[PDB]
């Protein structure tokens, strides 16, 4: 979309990320495994919640309607009856077809910025210890466990006990 | 054009009365008279032409 991350720099999806929306995927010296990052799969559904229920409550309740089908023909005052409600309803089918056009088009960027925006809440963590490759990856610039990727997406990385150890890989 | 044995025709009209009003009917031949009057409620009433059996 705008933001270009889905179907952007993010080459594809995760078809076998069945807990949540956005997430993680590392490989480091204890392995291979995967977790959803939930705040972010919350504000997204969060938003489509709203835009959804603001969309239906809704519903024209009014007030002894004309007749509209006929079963003579008689000229005038049908041929307005007729037109009256002809053109009602060419303006609400328009009426409609915007409001789903434009409110995809939104769906579509919401969901793509929030995913930029966990791509930037990632790389402000991990000040100086890791470099964008642009397929949506970072290549930590040390020795990372379990307990360590783990403490990344839980929010509560130290940039500056892994500082050192970041440095020395990169440049030297 | 004949109808249940009959080509006459009987014309229907009506006439409403307000309250504080007054209604008077004055012929001399031909007249399909009222018995008395229907009550008016006004409101969310209605009708349809449907075929669909109720439920
Ligand atoms: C003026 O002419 C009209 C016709 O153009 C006459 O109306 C016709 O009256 C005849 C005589 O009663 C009707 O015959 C009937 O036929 C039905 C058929 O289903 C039958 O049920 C009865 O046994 C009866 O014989 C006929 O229906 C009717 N024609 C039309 C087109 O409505 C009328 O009588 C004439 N009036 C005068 C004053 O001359
Ligand atoms: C978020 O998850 C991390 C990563 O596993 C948790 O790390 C624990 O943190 C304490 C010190 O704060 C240590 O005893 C252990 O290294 C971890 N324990 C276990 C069982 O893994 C931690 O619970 C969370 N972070 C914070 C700050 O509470």
């Amino acid at each position: 979309g705008l933001f270009g991350a889905i179907a952007g720099f993010i080459e594809n999806g995760w078809e076998g990320m069945i807990d949540g929306w956005y997430g993680f995927r590392h490989q480091n010296s204890e392995g291979t495994g995967q977790a959803a990052d939930l705040k972010s799969t919350q504000a997204a559904i969060d938003q489509i919640n709203g835009k959804l229920n603001r969309v239906i409550e809704k519903t024209n309740e009014k007030f002894h309607q004309i007749e509209k089908e006929f079963s003579e023909v008689e000229g005038r005052i049908q041929d307005l009856e007729k037109y009256v409600e002809d053109t009602k309803i060419d303006l609400w089918s328009y009426n409609a077809e915007l409001l789903v056009a434009l409110e995809n088009q939104h769906t579509i960027d919401l969901t793509d910025s929030e995913m930029n925006k966990l791509f930037e809440k990632t790389r402000r963590q991990l000040r100086e210890n890791a470099e964008e490759m642009g397929n949506g990856c970072f290549k930590i610039y040390h020795k990372c466990d379990n307990a360590c990727i783990e403490s990344i997406r839980n929010g509560t990385y130290d940039h500056d006990v892994y500082r050192d150890e970041a440095l020395n890989n990169r440049f030297q | 054009p004949w109808v249940r044995g009959l080509s006459s025709r009987i014309s229907i009209y009506w006439t409403i009365v307000k309250p504080g009003d007054v209604l008077v009917i004055n012929s001399n031949g031909n007249l399909i008279a009222p018995r008395g009057y229907f009550k008016m409620r006004t409101g969310k009433s209605s009708i349809m032409r449907s075929d669909a059996p109720i439920d």
